[PDB]
């Protein structure tokens, strides 16, 4: 009826019967570059940061922050290019949404001591926070250099909020 | 004339074609992989074969080794394909063999351990059509000709009703009135 | 004594034929392939096998709702008469500037032919 | 088509038993219908894996097999600004070890310039494959590897700068087959590597793949030896015996390779 | 005196040619002259003219090239392998392989041969046409392109 009915196949562990632990699956999916896997893994990482942040703490899992930085710096480039209609394509929208999701994940993790301690010791994240804050200041003081195009305001809105939260946390370490 | 040539060519190509018996399962994140091409993920994870540093490490050698390992695994996907067997068959330095084996094993391309009798089967968006995987013609089987001569033969065909039939490798021929 | 080169050359050719016949006898005639024991797997000369995969092809069924899959393999042999050589590898900075126009056109034709045969 | 009919994947391993058997001659660790076919790789089973059991070797793999936990290497944590990208230090390594009631004769290459893997890890992998895990065996293997590394280390890293042509006799025995060949090798041109040479020889003679490492490896050996005789000045350069017609570099020059099965 | 040796070699090569089969040189190799070099060889195969060693000389190079071409033309319906040439030529194996691959690239050695006579390694078969099955986080899904 089936070759699985051998005695040899009576001693299989329960750990591999599914194929891969979900943490490894999410890490490898982020490592691939396939957009569908990227979106799936980012949704799962966001849920974990919201409902179980101790399983993905930036200390117990090193080399987790580099991936988020890879998703976050193109967000800096986009935000600089956000003063005009520039989200015409769907790949641009996908990159923007991936950046926003990674930023929210970072903020949710920064709500913890070890994760924010790891975040402070990173020049890239602090420089990005400063860049977003200077853009917000340019919007606030009403400078003629960089004027937000209202068709994008929504995006910017969310962005600002996350940044400020991050700042709040790291405000204790400067 | 050419009709008999193409007929004998199809006969020979079908005689020396690897008939698949067991299904191969790989995790979804390993979907960028092609047996005949090299991806950026492979060049980043193995910079020594492509940075032109050594002469013993060439992209051709890497590709031949990894294709040997892939074919050996795919031909019998129930066993484990230990490193020692590969090392006895391949002629590289042991460090490179180990690195390639570990890289292929991390991405589930080989030695991906599941128990596929505990998961459902779905249908992707791409479905319900004729799929023709076009592979190059083998040499040493081309005819001996002592005008053009194009060839677009078809070697073997398989039909499936559902995706579960595709996964289980069950064709309509035997499935129709099995018991 | 003008027969030495010819005898050596003929011995070379006979050696070549002997090697070919021995290979064919061992690998393909007596048994179809050699079963290796390290991996427990057949080994057949790579020539009989195909090398790469030239993309895919897709179409539709005859009727709608006919949810079936027709998986099938196909070999493609654009211009089976002309053999392939390593001519798609020689850089332009070698054969150029010393060639006849016709030979240059022939070189370009061969290179383009190989490059296009690498396609579907 | 039922879920239950599928087979698990990548659990069994019959390798050790293939090593122990005499019908399967492994030179290491010793003490429709089917025609003259052994494996089902080219004969199509009619979409029924059960027929796979018609062949005794597949049955042996499915009956005398063990369940194996996978290797878990160090996940290839490469380095920080290391691997200075020297060409290669390719030194051969042999193993003659007498375990209790067991022999172990093996060979391989080792890149001394690559610090990615350590001899202890290789010993662990080897002993797991042979299914003979014992700390004493692994310590012996690692010590042998370290000794052979320290011996031929400095000699291998000596690039020759003057044209040398040497007549070389390669002789390699797998278990009972002896491969002997003679040729003329230049120790200055980095174009041809012994691996390509071995591949060409195996292609032309139609031997098994197992000869590709062996030959090449042995070739490496001889090269190193010659280097010693060229460092100690004990290597002359005045003549080289190649049967050339009347000047040098002519059309007789040598004999050819051969493979012979012997006894006694 | 040496002129007499040249005469002997010329007569020997003429006899070789007089006992060789007729072959079909491809068009893109028509620049080839049996008694010349043509500077395509000089560029593609350096180090035969840099006076690098006592061994690799243009004269010996030309001799080996002509010998290999005639040994092939003795029977154009068979692939000429490297082991035979290596058996009947005095030169470093590297140079023999260089010349062999060069003459092969321009279709001067193995242009029209019985393809069953070309040697190839014996690896496992080619599992490129096989059917793969992805393991999504939900269930097994048939891998198929779009």
């Amino acid at each position: 009826y089936s070759l699985a009915n051998f005695n040899v196949f009576q001693s299989l562990p329960k750990e591999t019967a599914r194929g891969v632990d979900d943490l490894t699956r999410m890490e490898m999916a982020l490592l691939s570059g396939i957009p569908e896997e990227i979106k799936w893994s980012l949704k799962k990482y966001l849920t974990y940061s919201n409902k179980a942040p101790y399983m993905i703490s930036l200390r117990t899992l090193p080399d987790l922050l580099p991936l988020f930085k890879t998703f976050i710096l193109p967000l800096e480039r986009i935000v600089e290019g956000l003063n005009k209609s520039s989200i015409c394509d769907s790949k641009a929208m996908d990159s923007l949404q991936m950046g926003l999701n990674a930023l929210l994940i970072l903020r949710n993790l920064a709500q913890d001591t070890d994760s924010v301690q790891i975040l402070v010791k990173d020049r890239e994240i602090k420089s990005f926070i400063l860049f977003i804050l200077k853009k917000f200041q340019c919007v606030a003081t009403g400078d003629n250099k960089w004027q937000l195009y209202e068709g994008n305001a929504t995006f910017f809105n969310e962005l600002t909020h996350y940044t400020l939260d991050l700042m709040e946390a790291i405000s204790s370490y400067i | 004339n050419y009709e008999q040539e193409a007929q004998k060519l199809e006969e020979k190509a079908l005689r020396f074609l690897a008939k698949q018996t067991h299904p191969v399962i790989i995790p979804s994140f390993a979907s960028w992989f092609d047996i005949s091409k090299i991806h950026e993920i492979e060049k980043r994870s193995n910079p020594d074969f492509f940075n032109d540093s050594s002469r013993f490490k060439t992209p051709k050698a890497y590709k031949d080794t990894r294709n040997f390992i892939i074919n050996t695994y795919r031909l019998s996907p129930y066993e484990y394909l230990t490193i020692t067997a590969v090392r006895r068959n391949v002629a590289m330095d042991v460090a490179s063999i180990v690195k390639i084996h570990a890289f292929l094993e991390k991405w589930g391309l080989i030695n991906y351990q599941i128990d596929p009798r505990t998961k459902p089967s779905l249908i992707g968006p791409s479905f319900t059509g004729h799929f023709q995987v076009v592979l190059d013609t083998p040499q040493g089987l081309k005819p001996f000709l002592p005008k053009e001569f194009p060839v677009n033969l078809t070697i073997k065909k398989n039909v499936y009703d559902s995706a579960q039939d595709f996964n289980a490798l069950q064709d309509e021929s035997r499935n129709s009135r099995q018991i | 004594s003008t027969n030495w080169l010819y005898q050596h050359s003929a011995a070379c050719s006979r050696f070549n034929s002997d090697l070919f016949y021995d290979r064919v006898k061992v690998l393909l005639v007596d048994q179809q392939g050699l079963r290796d024991a390290y991996t427990n797997i057949l080994h057949i000369p790579e020539s009989t096998q195909s090398t790469t995969v030239l993309g895919w092809r897709r179409s539709k069924n005859d009727s709608p709702s006919d949810t079936s899959i027709v998986y099938e393999t196909v070999i493609h042999d654009n211009d089976l008469n002309k053999p392939k050589t390593g001519l798609s590898e020689i850089p332009k900075e070698i054969y150029e500037d010393v060639v006849d126009e016709d030979v240059l056109r022939a070189i370009t034709e061969q290179q383009n032919f190989e490059k296009c045969n690498e396609y579907i | 088509s039922h879920q239950n009919q599928l087979i698990p994947q990548a659990y069994i391993s019959n390798f050790h038993n293939r090593l122990t058997n005499e019908d399967d001659g492994i030179p290491i660790f010793t003490m429709q219908d089917i025609g003259n076919a052994v494996l089902p790789d080219l004969q199509d089973q009619h979409h029924n894996p059960f027929n796979i059991l018609r062949y005794p070797k597949i049955r042996d793999t499915f009956i005398n097999g063990k369940v194996v936990s996978p290797y878990r290497l160090n996940t290839d944590q490469e380095t920080k600004a290391n691997a200075n990208s020297g060409e290669a230090i390719m030194i051969p390594i042999t193993l003659d070890i007498e375990h209790m009631g067991h022999t172990i004769k093996d060979q391989f290459l080792w890149n001394y310039n690559d610090d990615s893997i350590s001899p202890e890890e290789f010993a662990s992998i080897y002993c797991k494959d042979l299914d003979m895990t014992s700390a004493t065996l692994q310590t012996q293997i690692a010590n042998i590897i370290k000794e052979q590394l320290k011996d031929l280390e400095n000699i291998a890293a000596t690039e020759i700068m003057s044209d040398l042509h040497v007549i070389i006799n390669l002789t390699c025995n797998l278990q009972d087959r002896f491969f002997e060949d003679n040729f003329q090798w230049n120790l200055n041109d980095k174009s041809l590597t012994p691996e390509r040479f071995a591949t060409s020889i195996v292609q032309d003679l139609g031997l098994t793949r197992e000869f590709i490492p062996l030959i090449s490896q042995s070739l490496h050996e001889t090269i190193l030896k010659i280097k010693k005789d060229w460092v100690d000045g004990h290597l002359i350069q005045d003549h080289v015996p190649n049967d050339a017609a009347f000047d040098i570099d002519e059309l007789g020059s040598n004999w050819c390779p051969r493979v012979e099965i012997l006894t006694k | 005196y040496e002129q007499e040796a040249q005469k002997l070699e010329e007569k020997a090569l003429r006899f070789l040619a007089k006992q060789t089969h007729p072959v079909i040189i491809p068009s893109f190799a028509s620049w080839f002259d049996i008694s010349k070099i043509h500077e395509i060889e000089k560029r593609s195969n350096p180090d035969f003219f840099n006076d690098s060693s006592r061994f690799k000389t243009p004269k010996a190079y030309k001799d080996t090239r002509n010998f290999i071409i005639n040994t092939y033309r003795l029977s154009p319906y068979e692939y000429l392998t490297i082991t035979a040439v290596r058996r009947n030529v005095a030169m470093d194996v590297a140079s023999i392989v260089k010349i062999h691959a060069f003459l092969e690239k321009w279709g001067l050695i193995n242009y029209q041969i019985d393809p069953r006579t070309k040697p190839s390694l014996i690896g496992p078969s080619f599992t490129g046409h096989f059917q793969v099955v992805l393991d999504t986080p939900q269930g097994l899904k048939p891998f198929l392109p779009e």
